[PDB]
RNA sequence: CGCCGCCAAGGUAUGUAUCAAGCUUACAAG
RNA sequence: UCUGGUUUCUCUUCAGAUCGCAUAAAUCUUUCGCCUUUUACUAAAGAUUUCCGUGGAGAGGAACAACUCU
């Protein structure tokens, strides 16, 4: 029982975030290159998913 | 704006369009203004009242009030102007004046319980004004 | 593709026996051993096609040949139109359809 | 290929001429990504887009339709570079493993 | 080591214990053994088939490919043409429907194997032959009812996929009629090519042709089939409605 | 390019093992049911500007 | 066998425990007695129980501390006695040898 | 490095609350003496009160029998040179990173494996107590221990909080008198 | 399509309220694609219609035979008109894999590397004694009847495969 | 309690330590299988 | 097993030369640490009933052998003699009363639960200190 | 009957002594 | 007159099947081919895994579930 969120928080976040550059997002950073091993994954998964010609 | 439904929509979405018009404005101003000063997470909790605001007009112009049809309430939920979920949570009986999901996962909270918004303030101790982490207030 | 078991054939049917078949290479009949009626033998059926052509045939290993040609006999008793033979020159041969 | 999408979607290219782009994009790679460089095995899925690009690149120009750009048929080179990544997931998410593990724990001098 | 298509279990089929084998007995001397020869991709493989699941009620039929487990070798799965045929013994009932026994030969069809059906028909009586409705007659049916009437078998015939007739080169009902008035004078023509038997014909009137689809499992003919006009709604006493 | 393509067509459909993995797991359905995973439904070329931004 | 069984079980659960395990179900309350202080120390802890939840790891994170310290190695086991045969000497001469 | 089950804890740590609810991480902080990864564990003591996690390793509370997170005596509510002069031994501990310093830690935690239930060479001194130490032992211990500590922005006057600010306010700290065994200033 | 030190465009105030220009959607006409007509460019094209699909997870479905006529017929120009594997003799699986087993190859098919069968060898006398310029050639052996049926016509053939005959 | 690199203090997932040859042989009956040696001669 | 084997009591003079902390029972270093089994649910209720209103039953097993009393501060429990925090109270008093806009139709007037309520010389020290 | 398409290391040393950001906890505390 | 259920989400083992109407990457062991040495490689065989997916099964709800198969 956990579901959708409103799609305006992932842009607020990364919007937030940008390049990290930032003192306040120190400790987040870590966790970025956390995601690094993930990021295969999260690739193929994008790739699989391209639209179609068809569509807009 | 997109509206990914060619539709041509039915009516009256042409009364409610200036005031989900001024919403979105007010949605981008509440996306787009800077994080400084604003410490950590109350940077992101404009974003889930609007988005409950927004909601709650659809969900009482349809239920209470019975002005739009069942069809134009379909649409702007299909479209993206309202929760398919959260008006889910708001016909259940004990919780409509919902805050959002967040104080309903109980696994989202570390202890497996539902967040301090949503306790009842008349038997919560008497002062402390607590604002929910999550979503920004009760 | 399966076998049920019978202990007895009245005449009429047909059947499979299992292990009469050593001193055969084509068709005949069995009878009794007891010096009886001397059924003088059915004929060999008539294939109405004459096995014309004719492959010379070799084994590799020239050391172990008693082997294909026990091989070559038992695919002489399951092919019934075939016609194996050996020649003056040494060489085995099978000609068939 | 994002940038390809980002392009149609700014409006300043269509539909048509964004199916010969990332056609053009997953029949090309190599000459326009340098990866064969540092894994050259995939180099054999670069020849095997180059490959079926022929197949399809003679079937429209098949009759009165011309030798120019325009074969938006991308599915057939999307495929492979999936193919690709369905390997390529575990492989190199293994070498980002040791990679972060090397980088926030320090190697191991004298141990294995 | 390897098998060459063994089965095992010994199938359930209807009654087929030694609760009637009892009466198999005498029922082994009325037994009418038939070695079903046609030409090469006929369908009588097949038909086999499809008269071993109207036995058994345990079936893999075909989804996808056919069910041709009557051609067992390893040798003929992979190339589809019969090498070897395997003797079938089940039992069939009638119309009126007690038993007949029906120990059955399916040889190949494929004319450089024109041996082994020579060795069903000195073993057998019944040569009921093979045609394709769609394709005619050919090589191996007439060298084979020329060597069934040399031997002066019991040269009956099934001629079969009328399905590839009709759903496949799609015939208008008269001109399917006209093709099957063909095949049989073809074949009663070139029977009494060899008149020793002068007055054997065939034709459906005689009971003596059934037409079929293996594909669909279809038995056909008018002596079988003003049954089905009988049992329901009829009350028609067939083969004289049938004939 | 013909012929190299079937050489290809051969070579997957002869070494065609039967698959023999044994348990399933997700990795998704493993993310989300942690307290850091959150789910939304997005654009395409959001997600796709979205993880390329975060691979940069 | 079953001790290492679970031994490299967990050893497999944790030099390859890369593969989607649940977490725990860490309900597990624990009494202890605090039987070090007690008098009016929160007056009536005679036995204070506690919820013991075990928190939540994100798998998006690196290794966290430096794997990389070295020691010489410590005191071994002191030592067994040696109890050998009476030793001998030999010569000055096959010493010399 | 090392795993746990439950804390060391003295009773002004724990809070009021018979009930409370606590966490745990399998290899959480580092200890901040020896660098070594125990087992975090965090808890809330009281409803106007910080969460104070843990502090050091179970090695290193069961070297000098103090509890997990204040560094005080486990016996007492004490400091450790308190306790150390009271009983006139110190029960030495090297002072660099390796120099005699996780040598001594690993050996000391080889060597009590079997126990795991009183200190390492405190327990034949523990006993010759409470002449000299039991006149300052402070029972019903005061709780401003687990207050949270002052926040910024009241300091600068900044704090757009207002009562939310979970922290504290109007506590401005003097900057004259506020680490395991010498020296500390409070203890003069 | 973007120059370097130009970050990836920021999909919030680049192109979210920016309508996209149009699809390539080749236009249909009803009386001929009548059952498709009403949702076949849609993303899931049949998934909230419990008639024709199984549900929101989409994993089965069944049509109607106008519904799949239709789409037979806008599914030319990729499509084959070969109506039977008979088109495929000596281009099937099995005999490319007896063209791989025996290191020959059809013409117009794959090219494989030799395997573990690389060198015979046949002492002089023995392979002088049955093949001299003695037996009747008439025409010669073609490499596609060797990999039509591999037996008779070559000698040693091992890890092969036999092909089929004549649907 | 902390035991050395393979086990919990390393995440270094290295090559030629992969799941590899992960089921047993067992020698079976028709070879040398110890209840065919427990009574030969 | 008996009663009388383990309720038997031990014969000695107590050996008072160890403090009182060592001589106490434990298996931890600090107290004797062991499992339970509570129900969650009456855990949680009474919890929050001392974090509110600081008074709770004590949880025991062989403490006096019979104990049923209230801790924490013991007056204010039967001044609400015995209510918890799940119950409607026998009065509603000290209530505080929030402005309520729910109309989702005003903009930057519709607050709903993020209602802030209708309640809305150190600098020289600070200033010498920093 | 139509192979083929290329990166890195291997060279412009390393070893010491003073001088900030990078990264690290935002803690135990009369 | 009585009998009375498809979706969707999570777990639970079994998979013997073109689990997938197509088809990745790795490790090991040998032979190749380029090669100066090592990783990038070559292209065949053998035996192993990982990975992208699927099939049947127990449970928990919720989604019209009361329309009605029965
Ligand atoms: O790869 P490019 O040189 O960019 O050109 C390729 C392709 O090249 P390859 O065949 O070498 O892969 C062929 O062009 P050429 O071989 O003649 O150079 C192809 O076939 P056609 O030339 O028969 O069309 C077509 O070239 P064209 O530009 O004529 O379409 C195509 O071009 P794209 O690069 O646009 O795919
Ligand atoms: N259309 C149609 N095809 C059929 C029918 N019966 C069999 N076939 C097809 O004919 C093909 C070859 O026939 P088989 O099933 O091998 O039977 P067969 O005639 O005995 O072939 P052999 O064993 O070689 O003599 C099969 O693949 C079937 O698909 C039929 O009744 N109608
Ligand atoms: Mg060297
Ligand atoms: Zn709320
Ligand atoms: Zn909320
Ligand atoms: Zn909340
Ligand atoms: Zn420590
Ligand atoms: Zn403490
Ligand atoms: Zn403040």
């Amino acid at each position: 029982q956990k579901e959708d969120m409103p799609p305006e928080h992932v842009r607020k976040i990364i919007r937030d975030h940008g390049d990290m550059t930032n003192r306040k997002f120190r400790h987040d950073k870590r966790v970025y290159l956390g995601a690094l091993k993930y990021m295969p994954h999260a690739v193929l998964k994008l790739l699989e998913n391209m639209p179609m010609p068809w569509e807009q | 704006k997109v509206k990914r439904s060619r539709k041509a929509p039915p009516d009256g979405w042409e009364l409610i369009e200036p005031t989900l018009d001024e919403l979105d404005q007010k949605m981008r101003e509440a996306e787009t203004e800077p994080h400084e000063g604003k410490r950590k997470v109350e940077s992101l909790w404009p974003i889930f009242r609007i988005h409950h605001q927004k909601t709650r007009y659809i969900f009482d112009l349809f239920y209470k009030r019975k002005a739009i049809s069942r069809e134009l309430y379909e649409y702007c939920i299909k479209e993206g102007y309202a929760d398919k979920n959260l008006i889910a949570k708001w016909k259940k009986q004990g919780y409509e004046n919902l805050c959002c999901l967040r104080c309903i996962q109980t696994r989202d909270t570390n202890f497996g319980t539902n967040c301090i918004c949503r306790v009842p303030k008349s038997k919560l101790e008497v002062g402390r004004i607590i604002e929910c982490t999550h979503c920004g207030c009760r | 593709r399966y076998h049920i078991e019978v202990n007895r054939v009245p005449a009429g049917n047909w059947v499979l026996i299992e292990g009469v078949d050593q001193p055969i290479v084509k068709t005949a009949t069995i009878t009794e051993p007891r010096g009886n009626e001397e059924a003088q033998i059915f004929r060999p059926l008539k294939f109405n096609t004459t096995s014309v052509i004719k492959i010379a045939v070799e084994p590799v290993n020239p050391s172990e040949l008693p082997k294909m040609l026990d091989g070559l006999r038992k695919v002489n008793k399951s092919y019934p139109s075939l016609t194996t033979k050996v020649e003056e020159s040494g060489e085995h041969v099978i000609l068939g359809t | 290929v994002v940038d390809s999408h980002v392009q149609y979607r700014l409006g300043n290219v269509d539909a048509f001429q964004l199916a010969d782009g990332l056609q053009y994009i997953f029949a090309h790679v190599g000459q326009l990504t340098g990866m064969y460089r540092y894994k050259y095995k995939l180099m054999r899925q670069i020849r095997m887009c180059k490959d079926l690009k022929h197949l399809i690149y003679y079937r429209f120009n098949t009759g009165p339709v011309g030798k120019g750009p325009g074969c938006g048929f991308w599915a057939a080179g999307w495929r492979v570079w999936l193919f690709f990544m369905r390997g390529i997931t575990p492989l190199l998410e293994r070498w980002l493993g040791n990679l972060l593990a090397r980088q926030f724990e320090g190697r191991h001098s004298k141990g294995v | 080591t390897k098998k060459f298509t063994l089965m095992e279990q010994t199938l359930p089929v209807t009654v087929y214990e030694m609760d009637f084998l009892a009466d198999l007995m005498d029922n082994s001397e009325l037994i009418r053994n038939v070695t079903l020869c046609g030409h090469l991709h006929h369908g009588k493989t097949c038909f086999v088939d499809c008269l071993i699941e109207q036995t058994h009620p345990e079936i893999r039929k075909r989804y996808d490919q056919d069910l041709c487990y009557t051609d067992i070798l390893f040798t003929e799965q992979e190339r589809g043409v019969g090498i070897k045929s395997t003797p079938v013994t089940v039992v069939l009932p009638d119309t009126k429907g007690k038993s007949y026994l029906f120990n059955i030969m399916d040889t190949p069809g494929h004319v450089n194997f024109s041996d082994e059906v020579t060795a069903g028909l000195r073993i057998s009586d019944g040569v009921v032959l093979f045609i394709d409705a769609a394709e005619g007659v050919m090589l191996n049916t007439e060298r084979l009812i020329k060597h069934a009437v040399q031997e002066r078998l019991a040269v009956t015939v099934c001629i079969n996929k009328i399905d590839r007739l009709i759903l496949e080169l799609k015939l208008p009902p008269t001109d399917a009629y006209y093709k099957l008035r063909h095949i049989v004078d073809e074949v009663n023509g070139l029977i009494s090519m060899y008149s020793t038997d002068e007055n054997l014909i065939l034709s459906p009137l005689l009971g003596n042709v059934c037409f079929s689809s293996s594909q669909y499992s279809i038995c056909f003919t008018l002596g079988s089939f003003a049954k089905i006009y009988a049992d329901t709604f009829g009350d028609i006493n067939y083969q004289e409605f049938a004939k | 390019s013909y012929q190299k393509l079937l050489k290809y067509y051969v070579l997957n459909a002869l070494k065609h093992r039967p698959p023999k993995a044994q348990k399933k797991r997700y990795l998704f359905r493993s993310f989300k049911a942690t307290k850091f995973f959150q789910s939304t439904k997005l654009d395409w070329v959001e997600v796709g500007l979205q993880v390329c931004r975060q691979g940069y | 066998r079953v001790a290492l069984e679970k031994s490299v079980s967990q050893k497999v659960a944790a030099a390859m425990p890369v593969r989607a395990a649940d977490k725990l179900a860490p309900a597990q309350y624990i009494r202890y007695t605090p039987s070090q202080q007690g008098v009016a120390f929160n007056s009536g802890a005679k036995q204070r129980v506690i919820r013991m939840v075990e928190m939540q790891k994100d798998p998006m994170e690196p290794p966290r501390f430096k794997i990389n310290k070295k020691i010489p190695r410590g005191p071994p086991s002191p030592p067994a006695p040696v109890m050998h045969s009476p030793s001998r000497k030999m010569t000055v001469k096959e010493q010399q040898e | 490095w090392e795993d746990a089950d439950f804390p060391i804890l003295c009773q002004t740590c724990l809070g009021e609350n018979p009930y409370i609810r606590m966490t745990k991480e399998k290899y959480g902080k580092e200890c901040k003496i020896c660098a070594r990864p125990f087992t975090v564990f965090r808890w809330c003591p009281g409803v106007r009160m910080r969460f104070k996690k843990t502090e050091v390793c179970q090695t290193c509370s069961k070297l000098k029998n103090v509890c997990q997170t204040c560094l005080l005596d486990l016996e007492y509510g004490l400091p450790i040179q308190v306790r150390d002069a009271g009983l006139s031994f110190k029960d030495d501990m090297p002072k660099s990173d390796v120099n005699k310093e996780y040598y001594t830690q690993n050996m000391e935690r080889e060597i009590s494996n079997s126990d795991g239930t009183r200190p390492v060479g405190m327990l034949g001194k523990a006993t010759s107590t409470s002449d000299m130490l039991l006149k300052l032992a402070r029972t019903t211990p005061y709780y401003k221990r687990n207050r949270p500590h002052i926040c910024s922005f009241w300091v600068k006057g900044e704090c757009k909080r207002g009562e939310e600010c979970p922290y504290r306010h109007e506590k401005p700290t003097d900057p004259d008198d506020p680490r395991y065994y010498g020296i500390n200033d409070p203890v003069a | 399509p973007f120059d370097d030190e130009e970050p990836p465009l920021d999909y919030a105030d680049n192109i979210l309220d920016v309508e996209p220009l149009e699809a390539i959607q080749l236009e249909l006409d009803p009386e001929e694609d009548a059952p498709v007509l009403d949702w076949f460019y849609d993303h899931q094209p049949l998934r909230d219609s419990r008639k024709y699909v199984n549900g929101s997870t989409y994993q089965r479905w069944q049509f109607t035979l106008p519904m799949m006529s239709t789409l037979y017929r806008l599914a030319n120009q990729l499509l084959t008109d070969l109506v039977d594997d008979n088109y495929f003799y000596l281009f099937d699986l099995k005999a490319f894999f007896t063209s791989k087993a025996l290191n020959m190859a059809i013409p117009g098919g794959p090219k494989f590397e030799p395997l573990v069968r690389d060198i015979n060898l046949q002492d002089e006398d023995w392979n002088e004694f049955n093949d001299i310029n003695k037996i009747i050639i008439r025409q010669p052996i073609r490499t596609e009847y060797k990999i039509a049926f591999p037996y008779l016509y070559n000698n040693l053939p091992h890890h092969v495969h036999l092909t089929w005959y004549h649907t | 309690k902390g035991e050395g690199d393979l086990s919990q203090l390393s995440k270094q997932y290295s090559s030629r330590d992969l799941p590899s040859h992960t089921k047993i042989k067992y020698r079976q009956t028709t070879q040398d299988a110890p209840e065919e040696v427990r009574n030969r001669d | 097993p008996t009663y009388e084997t383990m309720f038997a009591p031990e014969f000695g003079p107590e050996n008072p030369f160890r403090t009182q902390q060592m001589a106490a029972p434990r298996n931890m270093l600090s107290g004797y640490a062991e499992p339970a089994h509570i129900n969650d649910f009456m855990f949680e209720q009474q919890r929050r009933t001392f974090a509110t209103y600081g008074y709770a039953l004590d949880p025991s097993l062989d403490n006096h052998q019979v104990s049923a009393k209230y801790i924490g501060s013991v007056e204010e429990a039967e001044k609400n003699q015995g209510l918890t925090v799940f119950e409607t109270g026998q009065k509603k008093t000290e209530k505080r009363k929030k402005f309520k806009e729910n109309d989702a139709s005003n903009i930057d007037g519709f607050l709903g639960p993020w209602a802030k309520y209708v309640d809305e010389e150190e600098q020289k020290e600070l200033d010498e200190i920093t």
